[PDB]
């Protein structure tokens, strides 16, 4: 990394001086909760598609510079923030459980709109 | 159709708990409002209208509006206790400005076209 | 060129927000009831209540939405449809630049949970709607009313509600204090009668019965 | 001057005076509230907030349901106040 970049450039959050393995270990962890996850479910499958995409990526390419290139997610602080979000949604909805078919459908004419 | 979903309440018997106790709060509030307030309104003459606008909405029987007239009560009683509302909108209960309305219907006659 | 008038039209956004649409269908099957793009590619998902809350985080955290921004919260009464209230999440992407429409629907009665959690900006936003249409949120951490005047009755936005309200207030000598006063105009409202009786658009034609 | 079952007996009934509604000479030990004594869903409710700022405590919602007898009220402070003369 050279001279580790000073601020990310957002007051938000600082910077991670040792990024590769934090973009490892987040993966991983999502990982498994997907792997939790049942298999019929949609959400596992594109979520585990763009997380091993990403963690090959990732530990292929270990420049910091061209990791946020070939990311398309800015710097590296905000892409393991998204990275520790998208852990969060997958944990909350692990047990909303939206795989299911739909609660009930709208009541008669509730969508058109000319009146 | 007749299935509903609640608000807090389940049954008749909790939700008339509710208005029991935003009664208690009104009942403690009214000497120290009229205290605070400097209120030209007097105690019993306020527990009055207290009681009077409770029995203004006996017909109601479904339980979610009791639920939405009590949390509208909660309403009332925050912006009363907190100084919030002003003198003038405690004062707006009592009809004092407004002159008195007939009710007999040659009154009615004598006055204008109005059922 | 041939049309210098009409708008130019983007079919690359188009047809790439329906892909997202799909997308966000088969994600969550549970609340999404049906979603649609509109010509002037602008995406709308209609979704049932209960997943006010999933669906949005949905939309908050998942890495290949990424929406953090809630650009307004608004209701719309319409007294015609069953559930008369239907609510509006207006939300914009960063990474992803874009604006995408979440719009659910309920009674005066059957409360709507209330998001806050997802987004810390709709807190303001929903107490607006609670305060002006009865839109009541379920466990909204303060839903005082916001907007109108104190001790307050109704909800003005609702379409039954007059237009000059109910109550004015004005200086009374005799009590020496502004007083609430029932409603009489010096001029009524005079309602004009447009919307000629001649069709405008043939395109969108209500089917007949 | 230690607790007593008749302090407590007369308190209330002095504290039951000063309602407003209650006719006094069909007050009794046992006029029911609801029927006899003719108090409405509110006022049941009017004289429990009488109850515990005059001896001096606080009421629930639960007992206030219940109470509702002179008999009722002086046993229910009785056994708060751990009352047995
Ligand atoms: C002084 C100026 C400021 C203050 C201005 C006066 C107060 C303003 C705020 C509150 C106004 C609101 O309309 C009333 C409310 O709180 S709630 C609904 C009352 N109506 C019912 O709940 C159903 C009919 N009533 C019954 O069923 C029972 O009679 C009753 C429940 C009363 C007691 O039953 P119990 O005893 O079993």
């Amino acid at each position: 990394a050279g001279l580790l970049k000073k601020t990310t450039g957002l007051v938000g959050l600082a910077v991670c001086e040792t990024p590769h393995e934090r973009l490892k270990i987040l993966y991983t962890k999502i990982l498994d909760v997907l792997g939790q996850i049942p298999k019929n479910a949609a959400y596992r499958k594109y979520t585990e598609q763009i997380t091993n995409e990403k963690l090959g990526m990732v530990k292929a390419e270990p420049d910091v510079k061209k990791l946020e290139e070939q990311l398309q997610g800015g710097q590296i602080e905000e892409v393991i923030l998204q990275a520790e979000n998208e852990l969060s949604l997958a944990r909350k909805m692990l047990r909303w459980k939206p795989w299911e078919p739909l609660v009930e459908e709208p009541p008669a004419n509730q969508w058109k709109w000319p009146i | 159709g007749t299935s509903v979903k609640p608000i807090f309440s389940r049954d008749m018997n909790e939700a008339k708990r509710r208005v029991r106790e935003l009664y208690r709060a009104w009942y403690r509030e009214v000497p120290n409002t009229v205290h605070l307030f400097q209120l030209d309104i007097s105690v019993k003459q306020g527990r009055d209208k207290v009681r009077e606008m409770f029995m203004k909405n006996a017909h109601v029987t479904d339980p979610r509006v009791v639920d939405l007239l009590v949390i509208k009560g909660k309403m009332e009683l925050e912006e009363t206790i907190n100084v919030w509302k002003q003198r003038t909108h405690i004062m707006r209960f009592f009809h004092e400005t407004e002159a008195p309305r007939p009710t007999d219907f040659l009154s009615k006659f004598y006055v204008g076209h109005d059922p | 060129d041939t049309r210098p008038t009409i708008r130019p039209r983007n079919d690359v956004v188009h047809k790439q927000l329906s892909a997202f649409g799909q997308y966000v269908a088969e994600i969550l099957p549970k609340y999404v009831q049906q979603v649609q793009v509109s010509c002037f590619n602008e995406l709308e998902i209609f979704i049932h209540p209960d997943g006010v809350i999933p669906v949005l985080t949905f939309l908050r955290d998942h890495t290949n939405a990424q929406f953090k921004s809630l650009a307004d919260l608004t209701a719309v009464d319409v007294p015609t449809r069953q559930n008369r209230f239907e609510i509006v999440y207006n939300l914009l992407s960063l990474r992803f630049n874009s604006q995408i429409r979440v719009k659910t629907y309920t009674d005066e009665l059957t409360p709507i949970e209330s998001s806050v959690t997802v987004y810390k900006a709709a807190n303001w936003y929903e107490r607006e709607i609670w305060d002006m249409f009865g839109v009541f949120f379920a466990n909204h951490p303060d839903l005082r009313r916001i907007l109108t005047g104190y001790g307050f009755e109704g909800h003005p936005f609702r379409k039954d509600f007059p237009l000059s309200g109910y109550v004015e207030l004005r200086y009374d000598d005799e009590v020496k204090r502004v007083v609430a006063e029932p409603v009489e105009l010096a001029q009524e409202f005079r309602k004009f009668d447009l919307n000629s009786p001649w069709e405008a658009f043939p395109a969108y034609r209500q089917p007949p019965e | 001057p230690p607790l007593t079952l008749e302090a407590i007996k007369d308190r209330v009934l002095y504290v039951l005076k000063l309602y407003d509604k209650i006719d006094p000479e069909k007050l009794s030990v046992n006029s029911h509230f609801m029927k006899d004594l003719g108090l409405d869903s509110l006022d049941q409710v009017e004289i429990i907030m009488a109850m515990e700022d005059e001896f001096g405590f606080e009421i629930p919602d639960i007992d206030a349901e219940k109470l509702m007898c002179p008999q009722e009220i002086v046993d229910y402070i009785a056994d708060k106040k751990d009352v047995y003369e």
